């Protein structure tokens, strides 16, 4: 937007010289700049030649008219009198008719460069056609003038360089090198040829038309299927390599069958670093090609024009949309698929035409490229887009939409037929752009603005308003004033030292669509203040201390609403006309609009002073956390005020863990039973709001009963954190000092162990089933149980073990000795006990172990006591060696128990 | 209640139909309260059913689809009054049709196409004169008389026409040297002059004639290898009269044996115009090649299709490929094998038609915005079509029909006129127009009168017995007129008790009722007369307002279809409560939340599976011989689902089994048989034993 398109400089060229084909920068800065404009048509003085075509210098003045074209050739084409002597007369060896000299237009340093493909030359031994192309270089303020013929060679016809058309194309490198890529040799394959400046002026010979130098750089020769190629269609400079060397940009229009391909060729090497390929068949990819760094990162990016695309819309009808192609290169890699591309909705758009690189048009760090659309606009008068650099990728969307001014003619315009960019004609630290228009026959540079950012601040300190008491007391009526002071900074580059402001303040804006307008301005007696400041680009923020009075009459029913303080500013319309010509800019990222609201203090006290003094007290029930439990806390928070009304929003915030989670809260206030609690994930911690009330109460106090579960959280590794803390809306003294309670976690188990026999093929069976349930939520590991009765499972003995299962056991016996099937007090101890010694690893909350033993009893031995009562006894101990857990400061579980089981006859 | 039309508060019942067609508008409004916004007239037709009183003034119109004209399709082409001319006979059966708009419902109609039986041909060949295809030139002499006879068995009207297209005159294209002008090829050899188009002739009815045309051209020579075809294709659509175009099939047949330039090739030539897509012909020659640059694929393809001229591309294996590519670009168009002398030329042409004729598309006219269609075809041997497969269908036959239901949705009511628009498939001159006649007025409106005393003298519109106060009038019968000049003494309307805030300390309050004030977190105004009620004040399950899928109302969290509860979290799903038995909750227990609540005494674990105290299953299971069968005692089969395994004497002594004593005291043996996981098979022995 910074471009001043409603002013943009216009130069004049003769009718019918299709003057602006080629507009470009030469000698840009120190003691002149100057404007050259191509015209390939252009009528010649050149006695014998039509249509020859010159170049147009413009020297920069207040107003440009007066445009002289440059004197390339000053002389008729060549005819060599020895063979026209031996003929009848004398025949033009080349002919200077239809040159079309202009058609392009390069310029480095003092040296410019002018080259018309159409051009031929007429071999000299026998008469042949061919389109073999022409060059005229200046440098040194045009002390010497040199003619190259690159094309120019003694293989003629289709299989020689001879419709070449060197130069149709032509760029030159950052150290003066010439690039100039012709369409036409080797059957229209197309040939890019570079010779720097010093080189070409010593290899070039008056004297000989044909000229050979030794060490010349061209491209390579290709097969009969690479024909056809219109290699070097659109020739640009750019580095990817990074070496001091730079590479060639040449895309191919009717390239691999007719797709269109871009090739990077290292002039050096004589060979292509990397290709770009076309996605759409006919996309004609490599008509426009341009080599910048958009992105910043100091490498060249390279974009492609393809305004034949034709995409298809939502209706499906066909249209010559286009596309846009540009790739921001990385160190690592080049990717070929196109990060970003444009797409023109314009039908027959035919966008992408000529890309122009403009340098960083708003200061932004980033450099931007305008693209151009010959068909382009509902007049299809002719059009140029100008897209803002963005880091990560160029914005899509165009930064501004240049249409010309002028009314549309039936014959086409065609605007954006070439554009030129990057460079600062006036050196206002701007870069400029200037769009060739052939068909107007003019030329159109585009100058640019500074951009100057501020920032609007409006504060009010004393913002609490009483009604009661007025501070400032007018003669006619008494209304109190809120001191109102809003201050202003400003800053940029190329702006004057006193810029002219607009400043507009609104009071009561919400209440200004037909309302009573509450607050007005003391000093003027209205809502409203307009006002221009002349602020320092390096000066301080300067802050204008205002009184505004709200009134005092019972004409307003409603004053429940807060006033509404609005400011808004822009830069003064009637800037002072500049040294420089162009008028300030204001930048579309900064505010110039700072919004305020002021509530009236209700209730403060008798001097309207609000101060309040929350107290908060916090403990916990059931403090104990039992990791793998389902831990419930009670936060038991008793609250107070004991300072003055107007803590408006009171609210007590607890800071949960990641652990706890809230479920509801019960407060003991008759007015209220569940005090209102909504979550609030925005905190980084999850914390729970609950209003404590809406107006704030003196000596109000509350106490709270808020019941927090506590989801497993094991990751905590220290006794959980939770912040109690009272939160208010009030200017000063608005929150409570800080409780911070903490739950220490300590895992505990809880193991029961529960024996019975079954009885409390030779003899009863006698079942013994000693169960042990982890009653506890801490799964302990390695758990060993020690079970042991009277009987070493033999022969001689009462009992007979057959086995033990349900968990893991050991047993110094041998468990099956085959295989699988008054009262005596028949106890371990007293006979050969048959101890086993087990071990669990695997547990977890309410696991069931349960240990089944089934010692038969030998019907031999119970026969060898006829009448005796037998009373079978067996013992088990058990013990917990470790738990899984961070902490574990508590009493590790264990018991032991007995089974007994009497025996009758 | 929650929908669009009630979130649009929608001031007239037009707003209702436009904000939601099921939403319905009272004008008598009698169920909606005075304090009530025009926002609680419309509803959801469902909605006014729940109610349970039926408004007959209510509008609620529904878009429908009329037909102009339902003309009829020649069948079997038997007769002389059937194709007995060509404006005469229709292929599309509807002329013509007119449909109604309604927001939020779909139109389709259904449109039958059968193919004509008899149809004539228009010819025009269109010969590449380059020097390799001079051998061509002399086949073509003796080929329109073959081919005209070919063509009668295809069509009883056939008409053959030559056209010749060289390359556009220009220094580079063409030797620029006068003696080579004279004759593209060498001294020794005769070559005409190269002409970028020319006309041999027009299209006739007699082949003969054709024949004569031919052998009169002389062979030409271009230096490029790709030739100007594209340019001389481009003219004889544009022109139409000059190749006497028909009603009549017309194929393009495009003959060369080398590439083609496209676009702006002129570049190198120095036009910058590009092609107009006019006729500039001067007697059967083109001289405004080396004003018009070659015209782009696109811009033909343009212009044959609006001239529906079929394209047949006749080309050499070698550019074949090339030819291949292009093709996808321009429809109704073919490729086919040519002969080096083009021996094969006439085969190649009967198979290309066959192939063009086969593949019917439909196309239709620009659409605004707001304005879709969809496309729903027919087709032989069981074969559907989907969107582009949609719109064509294929292989079909002479006297085939095939239909296409096309469907088209307008919203937004963007145009109060009607839009006539024309669709029409490539090749047809018969065409089919769909014209739409919007309907975005409201019938009580119409009956409404302004200004209507009733409503304070018409301060407020009172259409039909519905009343919207105006701008500064709020209520019923708006005679407020909001802030006065004389201070009345607040609004004692506004608060159903004057000690409490004004409107419930929630909004603004003016003209005898309540505007909530606005709420950026929630929504702006909240509902109800008094503002009392909130849309952000209600209880949140589990750090998500009402269960994170509930919609807040009055500050009342109202759960979906699948909740229950408060939280309105808890879902409805009793999928968690199951468990891998079958039954919910395991034995007992009830589900509630996804957690089953145990019941059963010494019920725990999340289905319950854990009840080491309960009952032995054989002890306490002892109805499975008592109530499937000997039916006594409680209840039945709901929890003994278990087959009975019909076994005795069975060897299976500890799974283990069970005894218990029978009505006779007899002995019963039976057991559960699991083996892995849950597994469920019941033992009883049938045999008893007392
Ligand atoms: C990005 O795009 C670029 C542009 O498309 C790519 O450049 C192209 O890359 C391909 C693949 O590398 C090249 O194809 C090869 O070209 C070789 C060129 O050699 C001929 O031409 C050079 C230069 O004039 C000449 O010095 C050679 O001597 C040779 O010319 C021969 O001259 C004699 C003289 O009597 C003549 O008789 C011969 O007929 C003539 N050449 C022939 C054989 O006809 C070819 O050598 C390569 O041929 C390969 O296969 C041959 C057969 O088996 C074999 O003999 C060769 O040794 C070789 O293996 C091959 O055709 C394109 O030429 C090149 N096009 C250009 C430069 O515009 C670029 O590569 C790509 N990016 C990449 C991937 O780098
Ligand atoms: C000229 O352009 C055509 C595409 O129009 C190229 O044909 C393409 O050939 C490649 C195989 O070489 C196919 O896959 C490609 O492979 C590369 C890796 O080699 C991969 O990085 C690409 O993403 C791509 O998948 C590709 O499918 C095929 N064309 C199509 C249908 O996409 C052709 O290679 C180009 N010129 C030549 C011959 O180099
Ligand atoms: C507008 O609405 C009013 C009120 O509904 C209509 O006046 C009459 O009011 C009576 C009593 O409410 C209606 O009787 C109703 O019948 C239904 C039958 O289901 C019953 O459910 C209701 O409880 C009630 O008893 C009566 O329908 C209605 N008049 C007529 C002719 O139906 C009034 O007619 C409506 N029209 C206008 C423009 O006022
Ligand atoms: C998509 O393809 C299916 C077939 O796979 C179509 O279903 C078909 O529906 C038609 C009626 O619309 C049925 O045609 C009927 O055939 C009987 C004789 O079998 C004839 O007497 C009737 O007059 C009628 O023509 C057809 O049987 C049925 N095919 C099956 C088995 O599904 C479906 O219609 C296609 N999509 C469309 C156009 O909706
Ligand atoms: C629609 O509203 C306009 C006002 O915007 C009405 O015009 C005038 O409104 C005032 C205030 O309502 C009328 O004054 C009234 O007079 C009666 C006694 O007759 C008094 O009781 C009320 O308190 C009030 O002061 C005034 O008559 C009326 N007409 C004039 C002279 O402008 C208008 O009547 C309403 N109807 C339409 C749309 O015409
Ligand atoms: C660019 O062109 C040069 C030719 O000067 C390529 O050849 C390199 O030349 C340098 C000396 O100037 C050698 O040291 C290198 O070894 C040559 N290339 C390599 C890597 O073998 C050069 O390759 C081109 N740019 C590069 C290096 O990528
Ligand atoms: C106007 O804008 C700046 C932007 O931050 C305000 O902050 C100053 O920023 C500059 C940047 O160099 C610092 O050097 C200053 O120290 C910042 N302000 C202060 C406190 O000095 C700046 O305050 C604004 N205008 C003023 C008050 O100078
Ligand atoms: C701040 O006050 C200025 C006063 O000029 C407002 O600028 C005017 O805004 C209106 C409405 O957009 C335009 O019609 C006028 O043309 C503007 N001023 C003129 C006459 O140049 C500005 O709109 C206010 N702040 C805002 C919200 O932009
Ligand atoms: C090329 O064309 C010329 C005519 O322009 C031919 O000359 C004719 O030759 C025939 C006999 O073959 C005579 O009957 C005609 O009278 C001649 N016409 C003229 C105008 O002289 C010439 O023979 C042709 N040469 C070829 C075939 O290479
Ligand atoms: C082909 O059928 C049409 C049906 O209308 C005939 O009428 C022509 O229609 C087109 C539609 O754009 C008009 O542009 C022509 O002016 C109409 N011609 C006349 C004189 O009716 C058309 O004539 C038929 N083909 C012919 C004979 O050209
Ligand atoms: C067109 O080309 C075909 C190529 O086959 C010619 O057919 C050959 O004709 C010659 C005689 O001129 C025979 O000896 C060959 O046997 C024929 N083909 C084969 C493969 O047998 C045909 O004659 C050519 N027609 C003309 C006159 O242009
Ligand atoms: C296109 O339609 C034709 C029929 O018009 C198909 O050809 C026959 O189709 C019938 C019915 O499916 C088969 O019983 C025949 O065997 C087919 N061949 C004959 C002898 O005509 C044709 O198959 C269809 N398209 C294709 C080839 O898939
Ligand atoms: C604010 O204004 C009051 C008068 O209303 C004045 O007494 C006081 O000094 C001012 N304070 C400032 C300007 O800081
Ligand atoms: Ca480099
Ligand atoms: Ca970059
Ligand atoms: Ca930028
Ligand atoms: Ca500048
Ligand atoms: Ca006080
Ligand atoms: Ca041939
Ligand atoms: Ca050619
Ligand atoms: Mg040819």
């Amino acid at each position: 937007f910074n471009l001043d398109a409603e002013a943009p400089a216009v130069l004049s060229g003769p009718p019918g010289s299709f003057f602006g084909f080629s507009v470009e920068f030469y000698r840009p800065g120190t003691d002149g700049v100057s404007v050259l404009v191509g015209a390939p048509k252009a009528n010649t003085s050149q006695p014998g030649v039509l249509q020859g075509g010159a170049v147009y210098l413009c020297p920069w003045g207040a107003s440009p008219t007066q445009c002289t074209p440059i004197e390339f050739d000053s002389k008729g084409s060549r005819l060599l009198e020895s063979s026209l002597s031996s003929s009848e007369g004398e025949e033009p060896v080349e002919y200077k008719s239809l040159q079309w000299f202009g058609a392009t237009v390069r310029a480095h340093g003092s040296s410019i460069l002018a080259c018309a493909p159409l051009y031929s030359w007429r071999t000299e031994k026998e008469p042949l056609s061919d389109p073999v192309g022409t060059c005229y270089l200046s440098t040194d303020n045009f002390t010497r003038i040199l003619e190259y013929a690159p094309c120019r060679s003694d293989f003629s016809w289709a299989a020689g360089q001879g419709y070449c058309q060197g130069g149709f194309s032509a760029e030159f490198t950052k150290t003066g090198r010439v690039v100039l890529g012709g369409p036409g040799s080797y059957f229209w394959q197309g040939q890019i040829l570079s010779a720097t400046q010093e080189q070409i002026a010593e290899s070039y010979y008056p004297e000989y038309l044909i000229n050979l130098v030794q060490g010349q750089l061209q491209t390579r020769q290709a097969s009969s299927i690479y024909d056809d190629s219109y290699l070097g269609y659109s020739v640009a400079v750019g580095e990817f390599s990074g070496d001091d060397t730079e590479d060639f940009v040449a895309g191919v229009p009717k390239g691999n069958l007719t797709y269109g391909y871009v090739t990077i060729l290292n002039g050096s090497d004589i060979r292509s670093l990397y290709n770009f390929s076309g996605e759409q068949m006919a996309s004609y990819f490599g008509y426009a090609v341009a080599a910048t760094d958009v992105n910043g990162d100091g490498l060249d990016d390279l974009l492609v024009g393809a305004p034949l695309l034709m995409d298809r819309t939502p209706d499906g009808r066909p249209q010559e949309v286009g596309r846009v192609y540009v790739y921001l290169q990385h160190p690592a890699g080049i990717e070929p698929t196109p990060t970003l591309t444009l797409t023109g909705h314009d039908e027959f758009g035919r966008f992408g035409s000529s890309l122009t690189p403009l340098g960083d048009l708003d200061q932004d760090g980033y450099n931007d490229v305008a693209i151009g659309a010959p068909f382009g606009g509902e007049t299809q008068q002719g059009v140029v887009f100008v897209f803002p650099g963005g880091p990560g990728g160029l914005g899509s969307k165009p930064s501004q939409v240049l249409q010309p001014l002028w009314a549309a003619s039936h014959t086409p315009d065609f605007f954006g037929s070439a554009l030129r960019g990057g460079r600062d004609l006036d050196g206002n630290g701007y870069p400029d752009l200037i769009v060739g228009s052939f068909g107007v026959d003019k030329a159109v540079v585009y100058r640019g603005r500074p951009i100057v950012s501020a920032s609007a601040s409006l504060t009010i300190f004393p913002a609490m308003f009483n009604p009661e008491e007025r501070s400032c007391s007018l003669e006619g009526n008494p209304v109190a004033c809120i001191n109102l002071s809003f201050c202003l900074n400003a800053s940029g580059k190329h702006v004057a030292d006193s810029i002219g402001f607009t400043v507009e303040l609104q009071l009561d804006w919400q209440k200004q669509k037909g309302g009573v307008r509450r607050a007005l301005f003391l000093a003027s007696r209205q809502a409203t203040l307009t006002q221009t400041l002349l602020i320092q680009n390096g000066a301080r923020e300067d802050c204008r201390e205002m009184k505004i009075y709200l009134r005092n009459e019972s004409e307003f029913r409603d004053k429940l609403s807060p006033i509404h303080i609005a400011l808004n500013f822009s830069l003064d319309p009637q800037a002072p006309v500049d040294s420089h010509g162009l008028r300030p800019a204001l930048h579309y990222q900064s505010k110039s609009r700072i919004e305020d609201k002021a509530q009236i203090l209700l209730d403060c006290g008798e001097d309207n002073i609000c101060v309040p003094d929350l107290q908060l007290e916090v403990f916990g029930e059931q403090n104990h956390v039992y990791l793998g439990d389902k831990n419930a806390l009670n936060l038991t928070f008793h609250a107070q005020n004991v300072g003055e009304g107007g803590a408006y929003e009171a609210e007590l915030r607890v800071t949960a863990p990641p652990e706890a989670e809230y479920s509801g809260l019960v407060r003991h206030p008759g007015n209220f039973s569940s005090l209102s609690c909504d979550y609030f994930a925005v905190n980084q911690s999850r914390l729970l709001v609950c209003d404590l009330g809406n107006p704030m109460k003196a000596g109000a106090s509350l106490w709270g009963g808020l019941r927090f579960t506590v989801p497993h959280l094991r990751d905590t590794k220290k006794t959980i954190q939770f912040d109690f803390q009272i939160l208010s809306k009030n200017l000063n003294n608005s929150q409570s000092d800080v409780v911070s309670f903490r739950l220490s976690v300590e895992a505990q188990a809880q193991v029961t162990l529960n024996g019975v026999s079954k009885p409390e093929d030779l003899g009863p069976a006698v079942h013994h089933v000693y169960e042990l349930i982890n009653q506890g939520p801490s799964s302990i590991s390695q758990g060993v149980l020690e079970l042991s009765c009277p009987q070493a499972l033999e022969g001689q003995q009462l009992l007979y073990v057959t086995r033990v299962t349900g968990l893991n056991c050991t047993t110094n016996h041998p468990i099956n000795p085959k295989g699988l099937e008054g009262p005596q007090i028949l106890k371990c101890p007293e006979a050969e006990c048959f101890r086993l010694r087990c071990e669990l690893g695997p547990l977890h909350q309410q696991e069931s172990q349960s240990l089944q033993l089934h010692f038969r009893v030998w019907a031999k031995t119970f026969l060898q006591r006829e009448h005796q009562p037998f009373s079978l006894q067996c013992e088990a101990v058990y013990k917990a060696l470790k738990m899984p857990y961070r902490i574990l400061p508590r009493q590790l579980p264990q018991k032991e128990r007995q089974v007994a089981t009497a025996v009758q006859w | 209640d929650e929908n669009r039309c009630l979130k649009a508060n929608a001031k007239s019942c037009g707003e209702c139909i436009q904000a939601g067609p099921n939403c319905g508008w009272c004008t008598n409004s009698t169920f909606l309260q005075e304090g009530m916004p025009t926002s609680a007239r419309c509803d959801d037709l469902e909605a006014l059913k729940k109610k349970g009183c039926p408004p007959d003034d209510i509008e609620n119109p529904r878009g429908s689809k009329d037909i102009k004209k339902n003309k009829n399709v020649t069948n079997r082409s038997k007769g002389t009054a059937e194709k007995l001319k060509p404006e005469d006979i229709h292929q599309i059966q509807p002329q013509q049709l007119v449909l109604r708009l309604r927001s939020g419902e779909p139109q389709t109609f259904t449109l039958k196409f059968k193919r004509a039986e008899d149809y004539p041909i228009d010819l025009y060949y269109l010969m590449d004169l380059s020097y390799s295809m001079k051998d061509d030139l002399e086949n073509v002499k003796s080929l329109g008389t073959d081919l005209m006879n070919e063509m009668r068995r295809i069509t009883s009207d056939f008409r053959i026409g030559f056209g010749s297209f060289v390359e556009k005159t220009v220094m580079p294209y063409i030797s620029t040297t006068p003696a080579k002008l004279r004759n593209p090829c060498t001294s020794e050899q005769n070559c005409t002059t190269p002409f970028s188009y020319k006309n041999v002739l027009s299209l006739t009815n007699k082949g003969e004639v054709f024949n004569e045309l031919v052998g009169k051209q002389r062979i030409s020579g271009n230096l490029d290898s790709p030739e100007g075809g594209f340019d001389a294709i481009m003219q004889v659509a544009v022109c139409g009269s000059l190749i006497g175009w028909r009603n009549v099939t017309r194929l393009l047949v495009f003959s060369t044996d080398a590439g083609f330039h496209f676009a702006g090739d002129g570049k190198l030539g120095g036009i910058v115009l590009p092609n107009d897509g006019q006729c500039h012909l001067e007697n059967n020659m083109y001289t405004m090649s080396h004003y018009y640059d070659y015209p782009s694929i696109a811009h033909l393809v343009q212009k044959l299709s609006e001239n529906n001229i079929q394209t047949i591309f006749a080309v050499t294996e070698e550019f074949q490929p090339v030819y291949k590519e292009l093709k996808n670009l321009i429809p109704k168009s073919a490729v086919g094998t040519l002969s080096a002398n083009s021996s094969n030329v006439i085969q190649l042409i009967i198979d290309a038609y066959n192939s063009l004729s086969s593949e019917v598309i439909l196309e239709n006219g620009k659409l605004s915005e707001g304005v879709t269609i969809s496309y729903k075809s027919y087709c032989k041997n069981g074969v559907n079509g989907t969107g582009e497969n949609g719109r064509k269908c294929s292989n079909i036959s002479i006297g085939d029909e095939v239909q296409f239901e096309i469907s088209i949705t307008s919203n937004k009511c963007p145009k109060k006129d009607s839009d006539s628009f024309k669709i029409r498939p490539l090749g047809f001159t018969e065409e089919v127009e769909v014209i739409l006649q919007y309907i975005c007025e409201c019938e009580c409106q119409s009956e409404g009168i302004p200004e209507s005393p009733k409503c304070h003298e018409g301060n407020g519109t009172f259409e039909c017995g519905a009343c919207r106060c105006n701008e500064g009038r709020v209520g019923r019968h708006c005679e407020c007129s909001t802030d006065e000049v004389n201070s009345e003494d607040m609004d004692a309307y506004c608060r159903k008790e004057n000690s409490s805030e004004i409107c419930s300390n929630n909004g603004e309050c003016v003209c005898g009722q309540c505007v909530c004030r606005k709420r950026d977190n929630t929504n702006e105004i909240y509902s109800g007369k008094f503002c009392e009620c909130d849309n952000f004040n209600c209880d949140r399950s589990n750090g998500l307002i009402c269960g994170g899928n509930g919609v807040c109302k009055c500050r009342v969290c109202e759960c979906n279809p699948n909740y229950t509860g408060s939280a309105c979290d808890c879902s409805l799903d009793t999928s968690t409560c199951e468990a891998s038995n079958g039954q919910i909750c395991n034995g007992r227990g009830i589900c509630e939340c996804g957690v089953c609540k145990c019941t059963d005494p010494k019920f725990q674990g999340q289905t319950c599976e854990m009840c080491q105290t309960c009952l032995g299953v054989c002890a306490e299971h002892k109805e499975c011989v008592q109530c499937r069968a000997f039916n006594k005692g409680e209840k039945c089969t709901q929890e003994c689902s278990y087959f009975n395994i019909t076994k005795v004497e069975s060897r299976d002594k500890l799974v283990s089994h069970c005894k218990e004593k029978d009505v006779d005291d007899c002995w019963f043996y039976f057991t559960y048989s699991v083996n892995g996981n849950n597994e469920v098979m019941v033992h009883v022995v049938e045999n008893p034993e007392c």
